């Protein structure tokens, strides 16, 4: 048993990657859904309210979906848990490396170091890219000539639960991060 | 193992609350997952973004397609409904799992008598914000919900009213979540005030 | 383990109707989470909220979206359906792991005669609630309901005539969930007739 | 376990038919809860409330609504369609759980159990004792081997007293085999005149033209024939289960399984005391004899008494 | 249970084939129960109940709603559509099941289970004797080693005494083989003349035309392709099956499986007695054989009187 | 069992990288079962098999059910997509079935070292086919297809401008395997190397 070997940092690093895995699952289950995303065009053509008549059929109505889909929506806000699950396998595949490997404190320094660097990298990715999860999209698809309408609005169907499992997963990144630095910091204050 | 001489009856008292705690959130993480939605119609006759709810009968004829609906009920699904009824069950997995590393933090981390007191003060204030912010936001959610999103560009109308099909479920649901919670923290409580006495 | 010998013929029948009532549980839980909603037409001849029920044939023509009709659906589902066929599966499970509890309490805790007094005679009258409770709710569970919701600002019609197809099918569990509770009783009867002599 | 040698061919075979069997409940189960469904089309034409079934041709216009055609196939699938088509799938799932009840009946009943695991402990461990090969071999006998022998030979006296005087293991055998057989008939009787009534086109009459505008409709059920093979295929089952089960039952009523002879393993062994036991003792020895005959040819050595006083010498030498 | 050293490298092979082929059965089932839909559009134009298949172009309307579409969906489904094109994963099921039953029989039959874990045992416990490898390298005998080694001499004689009687379990595999074999072969014969028969177009003419109007509908089956693809594939794995089956006949039919002949291994020994067996004892000592001969080896010297003398003499 | 310390860690790696792309293989499969279509809209100016593209917007009516639709994108699926594109996660599972079984076929059966020997060669040959064979295969998943069946007779169209939805994202599957598997190739001509040593 190496818990001896393994100290509080460790284990709290393993249980963090576990509920990384456990979010990544649950946003690939979330992304499995069949509706994603749901286009209506722009300027169709006590007062009393009409609704808009669009003349579309269910099938041109599926295009435009895929077609914004494709081209407005961002590739993050598309494979957020995708990007999650390999980050996560990325995560649990190097956070035994120094395990599964002055030679024992260089592999040492070298885990602590390769793990803090993922976890900066991750940092930064995430909160410059975080924002570009919205619900309400602008789509300009030119689906003119088999639709009609060259301008559409679209609303993604789980942007806010997306918005709201990145928020948790760099909480998480965070604590990890947080725990790492600290390994480093008792690492490299004494020799 | 061999803990249960370690595992007073508080502990596994705790430890079944957070099983059934567990398995609440998972029922209503699956509920949300599959069978969540909303299901909006326009209000046809409107009297200041206020709906007015006013030879045989025939069905009302709004001409949008079944799409814009979808458009509506997602639109209204954010920007109305009340944010907890949206994240009840991921609240209370969160708050499960945390209750969780908080109930077995010992396990693999007079110094240990002092972690338990140390856990069982954060155990306890987190109970006190969990049943706060739980009792103070349940009667936050109600079956018909009012919308005003202001789509009349995309679908026609302003102002929808809206129906949100499991959302009883969810106060039903948070309802017992508070017993278990309580308990926990009664339990909880008492432990507290065995070790300060 | 080596508790078997605790555990006489009754006991083990019991356990393993409590199984049984299990699998019946989840099932009917499985079914009310995906596939339990209802179908409802409006009435095209209506006298003061009733259903008037009033050269070849045609189709009549509601002249409602289906969205609309969604919209009807999940309010005749909230509205005017009985909240125990809503609720059966759920409070079955209730039922079932509360039984688990009282059957199993002694082995997870003259202190166990005591516990073991105290769960035959729990045991005994909480059969008995469950068959009343049940038997007296059953025939709520019907194929056809008519509701009444007053949408008419909304849908263009007062009345409706929902079905609910997973109605009988339930009933079809019901019965059976309760002839198990009899044999539990009946079980529960020789122990008590044992426990005179 | 090692329970597995109360278990003969039959036995196994049942088990196994068994788990097909459900494995059949569960696939009509699944099916039922989520495919099963009809398509229900209206009759233009009609008389007397009965389908008439009457330039390049077109369509016939219906005028009905999703929802209404909704309505239609769920009041004609609960009114009109046959339950067998609706609930053989539960139905088989029943009848599979009784019968594995009724044949893991006497490993869970305490009073069969308690006599079922002694007899298995005793005969395992009987099977384990070198004193059988030192005696068939037939002093050669160690002071802890000698012991735990008189042991087993104390263990052995003790139980064969404690299990011939009641015969319940048998009884409960044969209200099994019973139970099973009879049930093989009532099911084989009921699937069989009722497989008929599962057919893919299904002429409802629900009277629902105040709704929907139409009296009679005629509907295709998709999930029959198949319905009709797996009933088939699980009638096939149970006749297979029957066969098995009758001859069990004519097994246990060729010869009196509660008279054992030892006659073949005292006449080729040198030992002629053995003696013949009765009543549960020999229908659990009988049941072990449908395993192999080499358990009960190596425990009738410790069922002897002149192979005890043979051990008693060998014993009284090691002492004295 | 230790019976993995009496399955030799056929049963191996087809009992992974088996699991396969239940794969594959269990992929085309649930493809099967969810998505195997037909799609049925009527031809306007009939020639004899036949189809004619005759600046902005414009949509055919035919003027049927979406449950008319459904109704003659299942009836061209049902009635027109090949019965092997849609039971294929339900008979695959059922011959794979057969198959691991009929490989797993003797393993499970009582009578000759008993006489296989008998010899399993007795093999093992001679696998770890000493005086094996003494009589293999050919002395100390410490007193419990020289007691279970001459008890283990009495069993192997008792139970060879036992075996070698009877051939319930060599004709019992002969049985097994030449099911197996007379099933591949049914198989083969039915699934390769019925295969041709799953098509993605279909031309049904079922006469609902008093509920939908028209009486010859054309079909796509868009799990026709899969299908035929499993379908082949499936084939595929049998032929495989098939070969391995063969090779285990011709070999039950390479020599007399009921007589074994000890000579290279008494002639390599110095025990020159050791006794040729026959039967039961010989056939499962051929299985072990295809397995591993060392263990025949190990196993061949307890056989001989010889070494029974050799065996008092050092005892002495 | 008795192989875990045999196994250097090149092994062992190529062990990880073959449970990965495994699932990777796996997963594809239920994207395949589960969401595997494509959307075909007739072209309305179609002059001898060419889509010519020559107030308020309006949409277009094309007056197909929505079952010729139905039939469109089935028929212009299995007639009008390369094989590839339909069916990349049964082939990647083939592969995956063959790698793991080539990898562990000397436990089922210096014949050991020739054993290994010949699953090496296997193992880096098969490598190289399936680098090849998917590079060069790789570009026929794309979104836009232009089917053309002349299905007119039952459509009255003749070439439909389809999107398939579950391609890109396959593309990008597809990347990460052939990524997955040029490192599982590096690591195989190591092997190479040492069984060339
Ligand atoms: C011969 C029998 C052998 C065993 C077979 C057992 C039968 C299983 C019974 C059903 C299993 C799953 C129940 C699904 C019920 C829900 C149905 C539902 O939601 O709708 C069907 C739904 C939508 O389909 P359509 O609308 O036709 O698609 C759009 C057309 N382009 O269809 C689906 O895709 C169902 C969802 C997919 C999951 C079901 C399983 C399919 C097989 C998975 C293949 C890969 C699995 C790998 C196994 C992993 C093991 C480690
Ligand atoms: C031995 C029995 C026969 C062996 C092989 C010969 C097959 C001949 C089949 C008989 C035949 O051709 O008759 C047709 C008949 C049906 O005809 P259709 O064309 O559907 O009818 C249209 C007219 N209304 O075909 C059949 O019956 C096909 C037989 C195949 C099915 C056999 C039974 C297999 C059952 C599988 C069990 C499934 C278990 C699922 C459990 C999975 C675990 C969850």
């Amino acid at each position: 048993a190496f818990r001896v070997l393994k100290p509080w940092w460790d284990v709290f690093t393993d249980y963090l990657s576990v509920a990384m895995l456990m979010i990544g699952v649950f946003g690939c289950t979330l992304q499995v859904m069949q509706d994603k995303i749901i286009c209506l065009p722009k300027r169709v053509q006590t007062v009393e309210m009409k609704g808009l008549k669009t003349d579309l059929d269910l099938q041109q109505y599926s295009f435009i979906n895929q077609m914004c889909y494709e081209r407005a929506l961002h590739w993050y806000a598309k494979y957020f848990p995708y990007l999650v699950l390999i980050h996560t396998l990325v995560f649990m595949l190097c956070s035994n490396f120094w395990f599964k490997f002055d030679i024992l404190y260089a592999m040492y320094v070298r885990q602590t170091v390769l793990k803090v660097i993922k976890f900066l990298i991750i940092i930064a990715y995430n909160s410059a890219l975080v924002s570009k999860v919205q619900f309400t999209v602008d789509c300009n698809v030119d689906i003119q000539d088999m639709t009609g309408y060259k301008n559409f609005s679209c609303n993604h169907t789980m942007a806010h639960l997306f918005s709201k499992l990145s928020f948790c997963y760099l909480c998480f990144v965070s604590i990890y991060g947080l725990t790492c630095l600290y390994t480093l910091y008792w690492l490299f204050y004494r020799s | 193992p061999a803990y249960r001489i370690l595992k007073p009856w508080w502990d596994v008292f705790t430890d079944y609350i957070s099983i059934v705690m567990l398995m609440i959130a998972v029922f209503g993480g699956t509920l949300q997952v599959t069978q969540d939605k909303m299901i909006c119609l326009p209000c046809k006759w409107v009297t200041k973004d206020s709906c007015n709810d006013s030879t045989g009968p025939t069905g009302i004829k709004y001409d949008l397609d079944r799409h814009q609906y979808n458009y509506v009920d997602a639109v209204c699904y954010e920007n109305r409904l009340h944010w907890f009824a949206k994240y009840f069950p991921y609240l209370v997995l969160l708050h499960t799992l945390i209750f969780l590393a908080c109930s077995n933090f010992w396990f693999k981390f007079d110094i240990v008598y002092r972690l338990y007191m140390r856990q069982t003060i954060i155990k306890v204030i987190k109970f006190a914000l969990i049943i706060c912010y739980t009792v103070y936001y349940v009667h936050n959610i109600k079956f018909d919900v009012d919308c005003t999103v202001d789509i009349e560009s995309l679908t026609g109308y302003r102002t929808y009213r809206c129906a949100h099909p499991l959302a009883t479920l969810f106060k039903i649901l948070a309802s017992f979540y508070i017993s278990l919670v309580i308990f926990y923290g009664l339990i909880c409580m008492y432990t507290l005030w065995w070790m300060l006495r």
